[PDB]
């Protein structure tokens, strides 16, 4: 184990030097580079806080958003406000695809009897289905609009601008403060809906307040970045391995080591070959897939 | 200090699961809910316990509707133990039982929580992760919890409900359990109600005894008021006959050849 | 004069995990018509003291012998002719009519017979009225009964054969009712047939009441070998169980009862 | 419940009806046409025998060549034997790749307690990988091989000849009979391998060539179709919800089943859009999915 504050603050000169760093690697500096890596930290901060939130409300270990297969069902929701304030659209898209999907989960975990099989299975069936649908459009119409969307839902960053990131944080910044708020209850509901029931809390209010959370969250993060499945499974498990499970020093932690992998995953992608854009979600699953079934054996 | 039970009733989908039930556990006084399977003593638990919102009937604690308890004042009163934990995440002992002093403002946690865990046996497991703990470990570390919840530094009344055991827990560790409760009930003013498939951990440690079958309470006396050969022929299938406790003048149920 | 036995014999079993002798030097017998009960508290090792005395897993030093042959050198039919073994989880995530599943029990045997066995044994074990039903659907008593007609099914043959039925320790949500039903069954088919049932329980009144001797396991060895009045009484039960029992006398038989105090 | 011979009676006529209907729908008629419905119905016939041995011997109604990822692993052995007799080079890579794979899918189903959860997330990670990887060449390498090859492990048959089709049918005509003799040990190792031990059965022998059988299966109709997913999962379903599961009438009905179904997907494939030749498996992804969510539900 380690100190929580020590880990903060770690964690918090990790990613300034992470940033400053990125940044090395004159309208490009300013408008381009610094709002991707802006946009590479307020991402991964939605994915770990949105994780570990999900990971808590279904008390489940593997409670990832684009593994439940929310992330699918919003950006097939973006998909369909192309096909027929703009940001806000699919703002408001992606977020009715996650709220939606996230409540077809949700509902899944608590009735029937906990298992995080279940679950992860509704998981392939949803991921499945989207990966198809979108492929399916590949060979169905040809334009500019569908090969862009396409490459876009592949999870990159490569179209970040300071209008999007400016939407985007001022959704996903307050949400990440209400998921703070919110860290009481999210403890006492790992002890089971009647436990924590008996201990004084609202369970149903604390069980929409986090769907809800984690539904704004990654409605924003997906629509400003597309599917990326791993950000919200490692970093908790990363953090949480070295604090406790106590969600004070877990959701915090979270959002700067999801700021801190995501950002190393999307400057390693842009990076790692020569004048090459190649999506940071091929590196995130790259990477997450043979860890995580490490995890597993 | 009373807990009313006032002609509780309970449906899923047109089906009575609990009939028309009346009830009361007084404070200083160990009761146990008996009966075979599907008689409903779980769902009876969850409607004295104010979880789960009676039909018709009302369920009054001291003197006042469960309707209008408020949730923290509750907390404070009544406390719910079960065996089965749902941890996915490393939580400490520690950790997990200070979690019970949810109701109070962190006011005095660390007084309570000596004591608790000092007279559940734990200490020795303070700095553990929850999820390795054997199933002894656990039933002290939940009954831990409970006690934690229900500690203040005043005499007063509360209610402590025990669910059915899980089915790996040996004998050593219910007889353990029941017996702290039970001295605990003689102490401080606390009120016990445990659901217990074994009638004679009914008999041995328990004040009254509610016998429950069909959703209906078809008996309500101590030991020997109850648990007789009549009445265990009549509502248990087992081939069960009823003598007498060769040490204590309790009665005794035992299996025919 | 010669008294020739069906003799399951075991001489000096060891099983080690990693050094660690769960079972460490155990001896015994099971003879043909008797029905014998391995006892003890929690981390004794009966599971594992029965798939060894089963064949399943193979001894350190010790030996097992079968009808005075080595179980190493019996070959895999004709031991499944022998010997049968009753365990009470239900592992299909098929739908397999339980019919089916019982007709499975007839494997070591060429088809021969198998509607006649199952006959007897589905009428015997209360079956009949499941024949025709999914395993998956059955209740924990349906399930006691159809392992058990299983197990039965494999071990009928139409001559007086001695042969030996093991019975793994019971599933936790199998009420009183279906271990007394299953036990007293067991018991008596002792009685009529040349068969010896080797049972592993929990429950030590089901234990004294229903077997003939006892064998209480601890710590890898065995510290008890006899009738149920010469093993289960109180200062043994002291000894190695936890529980503040206590030992009396059975009103209804003239068994050892073990009771719980106040 | 329906008798068995009429099940595969009805099956068989319907297979023929299917090929000839399908061939309905003349070097094209004799050396394409012919030999890819063909390999619809050999393939078909590989990946439903295959699922069904694999549902067997794990004992799990989910375990799928190509959602275990042992489809992938065959698919990128074939991968790495183009990067650096030559079916015969892409049967042996991708035999070696699904057995590597399927013996790690059949050590983690034993030795850990039996979870359907488990095996299916060590698919999910497997998958995950592969899929990645590929994407990720597409970024790094380019020529012909790699998009050729990264729209054939989409799992497509619009390459099909007499060769390919004549070593895939050598390789799994008689493995599928011999799937056949083995339904008895299979039917005993659903009780459990110990109670099975019991009767009479080498367990491990059993374990062994069912294990072998499956991987030859999908080694072969991987190395000719691609990635197909729901083949090996659906077809076990729909014969064994009107035949007992009883693996005599399983397997064969399952054969007729897969190869049924795998070619009433190709040739709707090849068809459902004006010259059009999309990936089976988009197809098989698409119905397939929502499908096996509603399953689950």
């Amino acid at each position: 184990r380690v100190q929580p504050r020590l880990m903060l603050g770690f964690l918090l000169i990790l990613l300034v030097i992470l940033a400053l760093g990125s940044a090395n690697m004159w309208h490009i500096w300013l408008n381009i580079r610094l709002p991707r890596v802006l946009l590479a930290v307020v991402v991964g901060c939605a994915l770990a806080v949105s994780g570990t939130i999900m990971q808590g409300l279904f008390r489940n270990p593997l409670a990832d958003p684009g593994l439940l297969g929310i992330s699918s069902g919003a950006a097939l929701c973006v998909g369909l406000i192309i096909v027929m304030l703009a940001l806000y659209s699919h703002m408001v898209g992606a977020f009715i695809g996650s709220l939606a999907i996230s409540t077809i989960i949700f509902t899944l975990s608590r009735w029937g009897h906990g298992n995080l099989a279940r679950l992860l299975l509704a998981g392939i069936a949803i991921n499945a289905l989207c990966g198809a649908a979108v492929g399916v459009l590949t060979y169905i119409s040809d334009d500019q609009q569908l090969r862009q969307f396409s490459l876009w839902s592949m999870g990159s960053l490569g179209q970040a601008q300071w209008s999007t990131l400016l939407v985007a944080s001022s959704l996903i910044l307050p949400t990440c403060i209400l998921g703070l708020l919110q860290a009481r209850q999210l403890n006492l509901l790992q002890l089971g809906d009647e436990e924590a029931h008996y201990l004084g809390v609202n369970v149903r209010q604390a069980k929409l307040r986090l769907l809800l959370l984690s539904a704004i969250l990654i409605g924003a993060a997906v629509a400003v970045s597309g599917v990326i499945g791993f950000i919200g499974l490692v970093v908790p498990h990363l953090i949480r391995m070295r604090i406790g499970a106590d969600h004070r020093w877990l959701l915090p932690g979270a959002a700067l080591g999801g700021a801190c992998l995501l950002l190393t995953a999307d400057t390693l992608a842009r990076t790692l070959v020569a004048p090459a854009e190649m999506p940071v979600g091929l590196l995130t699953s790259l990477l997450g897939g043979p860890y995580f079934l490490w995890l597993i054996l | 200090a009373l807990l009313e039970a006032s002609h509780l009733h309970y449906h899923v989908q047109q089906q009575a699961l609990i009939n028309d039930v009346s009830l009361h556990i007084a404070s200083g006084e160990m009761v146990a809910i008996i009966g075979p399977n599907g008689a409903g003593k779980s769902t009876l638990l969850r409607l004295l316990t104010g979880y789960l919102s009676p039909s018709h009937g009302e369920c009054h604690l001291l003197g006042q509707n469960l309707n209008s308890w408020q949730p923290k004042a509750l907390a404070r009163t009544r406390a719910v133990m079960r065996q089965y934990s749902e941890l996915a995440f490393p939580f400490s002992v520690s950790e997990v039982i200070q979690m019970g002093r949810a109701p109070y403002g962190g006011s005095q946690d660390r007084q309570a929580l000596q004591q608790v865990m000092a007279q559940t046996d734990c200490l020795a497991l303070a700095q553990r992760d929850y999820r390795v703990l054997s199933g002894g470990e656990q039933q002290r570390v939940q009954l831990a919890r409970v006690l934690a919840q229900l500690w203040q530094p005043q005499p007063t009344p509360r209610w402590l409900f025990l669910d059915e055991p899980t089915s790996a827990l040996d004998l050593y560790h219910q007889q353990h359990t029941l017996r702290l409760l039970r001295q605990l009930t003689r102490q401080e003013p606390l009120a016990v109600c445990c659901v217990l498939h074994d009638l004679n951990l009914a008999a041995l440690y328990a004040d009254r005894i509610m016998l429950l079958a069909q959703g209906k309470l078809v008996a309500c006396g101590t030991p020997e008021e109850v648990l007789n050969a009549e009445t265990l022929t009549q509502w248990y299938q087992a081939d069960l006959g009823v003598s007498r406790h060769p040490e204590s003048a309790l009665p005794q149920i035992y299996l025919r050849q």
